[PDB]
């Protein structure tokens, strides 16, 4: 229930959008307009280096907003972020891939064209 | 026929006469100009 | 108690045309920047709507018991608050629950009961001699009453009891509906400077009070107020004055309407689907 | 609702796999069109190409975006 | 631009239709599955729940089929665009009226 | 038993709420009942106010 | 119920077609063979010149037989017919389009190739 | 159940018609390329025209 910036006419209680979903209900406490946004978005995903190469994995959430790196394509945990860029093999999205490089661990970086 | 049960058939935009006219125009262009009419103005 | 009138020369009712009128909010939700279509009783656009006169200069006074269909549209270009209120019912013989929504000079009074309704109730305003103010004295709306349950007062509403013959300065529109016995009121005061031929401008109607009565309704009739000055003898037989007023009565029909909600949240246009082929094309594409 | 969905779990498996295949096919479409070369060639600083004006298709350094003025006009044209 | 606008408008209207499908009862007594559970017992309201499941499954299957056909058309157009790039852009093509 | 390199979708993440608020109004109305106690005078025990 | 030209054997009452639809029934009153043909054919279409160009529209019937012009693609009302030919913009079908030209009103003509 | 059966038959017909339309679109694209190349000029593509 976020704080909205749009005022309501003084006879309405509900509120919908273009896609016809109730996302703005006026709170009857002191006439506050509050938006509605679902808390659960997308699913989970895993990054695996493969067989005969490693044993650890990196869990990636599709669009959930939070070692831990806040990528553009959700939340990626278990993979450190490095500023340099190489050619990428395992795609994730939004120009960021993951790879197993140098011990050695799973790293995330912006791909090189 | 097949139209008695609401299964109406839409007539085509171009009739067979217009398609024949297009083919005859293409034939005349390809015998009188070769490939110049297909890539610019027609040259005799 | 009520008295009978005397036969006199009247004027036949006229027919006028609406111009994008009779649009209200069909619900109580908020919609912004969306074109939402709903199936509800509205007033069709460009439809021949009835017209009734209330001017004196002659002696025009017509209050027929019009049938109350599924929703009515009541628009008035009121200037000096000559009209007072509305009454409802089926037979008006103290056998059903007849409504009486009147607006007195102190407070609005809504009470549906079984009033002994006369042939032609009206409000009488008398002009005092020592006091230079118009005051209502003849409260002849019904003979008596027996029993009822609902009564509503709301906030006080102040009006002017002085009637003139000048041009109108305000326009008031009312919509009365009955769905599953639920009484609906929609109104919005709109200033205007005109005498006839209602403007093509757009104005939605917001609900004011929503009455949970759950009764029957098939007929309705409006109430009017006449003045008793020193010019008239003061008897309600042939000499009276009613000022200048005009109210329009329209009947709502079930048509799909495509509403135009802006970023603020108010209706701007009400393009139809069964009036014009162009309007049907507009409302089928939702654009 | 979930208990009755075990009777149609295979259908949801096919639908999810079809959507995943559609997404990866859309992902592979960009690699087959724009990734024709594997070496990024830099535009030369000399703009004298014998009189040919290429500023309308080459990127401009005046804006932070790398889009050309034609591409910037193309991006705002569509929604 | 006509080609670039249709591929977005069609997907947006397909998503809107998918949203609109949840507002229908598919012959049941309610649209939202919570209302029937709150007003009727689960042993009796099982058939309405199953009818809603079948309706939602049919709508999702139709959406998946439409998206698959659209993806096939996009794949064909992308193959055409890739060939056009590799011929007209990365060299000069001798094919007349192709570039 | 063998997994190659690539992305894989296993399950979904759902944020289950832990608290519920169902309070419809901010306060309810009242009826005149304080005059029973806030009165100028009371009654006796043989004839008390009901 | 049109007047048919095919006679039945003197033991039948009904008549079907290739598509298996009862489209011929013998009248018991005078042994008259009558055909059956549905009336409602197709839908309606609206010709719109466009926004900020005109306001009037033309209504086209799809497969209905009838200011008013009987085109080969149904019935077209609201658009006059002119014998000359220009390049057409709004397609209708059967080689005839409609447009808004010279006041100015909606006209229908055979398209120029 | 009649509604559901007719809806299923109509949906299957629409899917079949959409697949046929996709195949017709591919064939029409091939015909358009052939008209542009073998007819509107001479095509150097061997075993194409
Ligand atoms: C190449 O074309 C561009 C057109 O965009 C030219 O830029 C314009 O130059 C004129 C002349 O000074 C200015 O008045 C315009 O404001 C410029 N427009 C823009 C968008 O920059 C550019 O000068 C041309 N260059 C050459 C070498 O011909
Ligand atoms: C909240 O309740 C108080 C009474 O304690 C009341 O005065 C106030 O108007 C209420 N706020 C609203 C209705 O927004
Ligand atoms: C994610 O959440 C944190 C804290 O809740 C917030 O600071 C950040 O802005 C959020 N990210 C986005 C993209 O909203
Ligand atoms: C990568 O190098 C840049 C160079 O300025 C620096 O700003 C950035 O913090 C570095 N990132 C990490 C993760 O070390
Ligand atoms: C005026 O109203 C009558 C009755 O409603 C109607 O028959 C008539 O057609 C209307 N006039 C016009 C010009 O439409
Ligand atoms: C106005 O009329 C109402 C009844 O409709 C009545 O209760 C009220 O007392 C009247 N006001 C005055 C000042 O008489
Ligand atoms: C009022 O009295 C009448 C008797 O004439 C009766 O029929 C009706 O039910 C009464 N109304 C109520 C609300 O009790
Ligand atoms: C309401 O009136 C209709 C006829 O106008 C009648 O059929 C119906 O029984 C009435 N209902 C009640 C509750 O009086
Ligand atoms: C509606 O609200 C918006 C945003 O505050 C404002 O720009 C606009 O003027 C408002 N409209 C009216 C009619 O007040
Ligand atoms: C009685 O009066 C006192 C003081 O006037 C006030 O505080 C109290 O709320 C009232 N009601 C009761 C039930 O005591
Ligand atoms: C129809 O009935 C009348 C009277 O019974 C009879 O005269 C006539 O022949 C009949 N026509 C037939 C059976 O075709
Ligand atoms: C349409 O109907 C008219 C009169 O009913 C008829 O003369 C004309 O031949 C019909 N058109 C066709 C194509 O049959
Ligand atoms: C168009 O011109 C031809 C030329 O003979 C004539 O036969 C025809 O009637 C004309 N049509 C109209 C609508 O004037």
């Amino acid at each position: 229930l976020t704080e909205s910036n749009k005022k309501f006419l003084p006879f309405q209680q509900f509120g919908r959008d273009i896609a016809d979903t109730t996302d703005a209900v006026r709170d009857p406490q002191t006439l506050e307009i509050l938006d509605i946004t679902p808390c659960s978005f997308g699913g989970v995903s895993v990054i695996t280096p493969g067989t005969n190469t490693s044993n650890q994995v990196a869990v990636l959430y599709q669009d959930v907003n939070c070692n831990v790196f806040q990528t553009r394509a959700g939340c990626l945990i278990g993979a450190e972020h490095v500023n340099n860029s190489y050619e990428c093999d395992i795609p994730i999205g939004a120009g960021i891939c993951a790879s197993y490089q140098t011990s050695q661990s799973i790293i995330a970086y912006t791909m090189s064209l | 026929a097949q139209k008695f049960n609401g299964l109406t058939v839409l007539p085509p935009l171009l009739t067979d006469e217009m398609i024949a006219q297009y083919t005859s125009a293409l034939l005349a262009g390809t015998i009188t100009s070769g490939w110049t009419f297909g890539a610019g103005p027609a040259l005799q | 108690q009520c008295v009978n009138l005397t036969t006199r020369t009247q004027l036949p009712p006229a027919y006028t045309n609406s111009f994008t009128r009779g649009v209200y909010y069909p619900d109580k939700v908020f919609r912004s920047s969306v074109l939402h279509s709903t199936q509800d009783l509205f007033l069709p656009f460009f439809s021949n709507v009835t017209w009734f006169h209330a001017i004196h200069v002659t002696k025009r006074f017509d209050n027929p018991v019009l049938p109350f269909n599924d929703g009515v549209y009541f628009a008035s270009t009121e200037k000096s608050n000559i009209i007072r209120g509305w009454i409802f019912g089926t037979t008006l013989d103290s056998k059903t629950q007849s409504l009486l929504i009147v607006n007195n000079a102190t407070n609005v009074v809504i009470k549906v009961c079984e009033f002994q309704f006369c042939n032609d109730p009206f409000l009488g305003v008398y002009y005092h001699k020592n006091n230079k103010s118009w005051m209502e004295s003849e409260f002849r709306v019904y003979s008596s009453a027996n029993n009822c349950t609902f009564e509503y007062v709301s906030q006080p509403f102040l009006m002017d009891l002085e009637g003139k013959q000048g041009n109108f300065k305000n326009l008031r529109e009312f919509v009365f509906k009955n769905i599953d016995g639920y009484f609906k009121i929609y109104s919005k005061h709109t200033p205007i400077n005109l005498v006839r031929d209602l403007p093509q401008g757009f104005s939605a109607l917001e609900p004011l009070v929503d009455l949970p009565i759950g009764i029957n309704i098939t007929r309705f009739q409006t109430l009017l107020a006449l003045h008793r000055s020193y010019l008239t003898p003061g008897d309600s037989s042939s000499g009276w004055t009613a000022g200048a007023a005009a109210y329009y009565v329209g009947y709502l029909q079930p048509r799909t309407f495509l509403l135009k909600y802006n970023e603020n949240g108010t209706i701007t246009d009400a393009v139809d689907c069964a009036l014009d082929p162009l309007s049907e094309t507009k409302c089928t594409l939702k654009s | 609702c979930s208990n009755l969905l075990l009777q149609y779990g295979s259908f949801c498996t096919q639908l999810n796999r079809a959507l995943t295949g559609i997404a990866v096919e859309q992902d592979k479409n960009t690699q087959e069109v724009f990734a024709q070369v594997k070496q990024i060639y830099k535009t030369p600083p000399i703009k004298d190409f014998g009189g040919f004006n290429f500023s309308q298709i080459l990127p401009d350094p005046s804006k932070p975006s790398k889009r050309s003025p034609i591409e910037d006009l193309l991006f705002n044209k569509v929604t | 631009l006509g080609k670039l606008q249709d591929v977005v408008n069609q997907n947006a209207q397909a998503l809107n239709t998918l949203v609109k499908q949840l507002s229908s009862n598919f012959g049941a007594i309610s649209s939202v599955l919570n209302d029937i559970l709150s007003r009727l017992d689960p042993p009796e309201a099982e058939v309405q729940i199953d009818r809603l499941i079948t309706g939602r499954l049919q709508s999702l299957q139709t959406y998946v089929t439409q998206q698959l056909i659209r993806a096939a058309e996009i794949r064909a157009s992308a193959n055409l665009a890739a060939t056009k790039m590799s011929e007209c852009v990365l060299g000069q093509s001798k094919r007349v009226d192709f570039c | 038993f063998t997994v190659e390199k690539g992305i894989y979708q296993t399950s979904n993440f759902r944020v289950q709420p832990t608290e519920s608020i169902v309070r419809f109004p901010n306060i309810t109305n009242l009826c005149p009942f304080g005059e029973v106690f806030n009165a100028t005078r009371f009654a006796s025990v043989y004839a008390w106010n009901r």
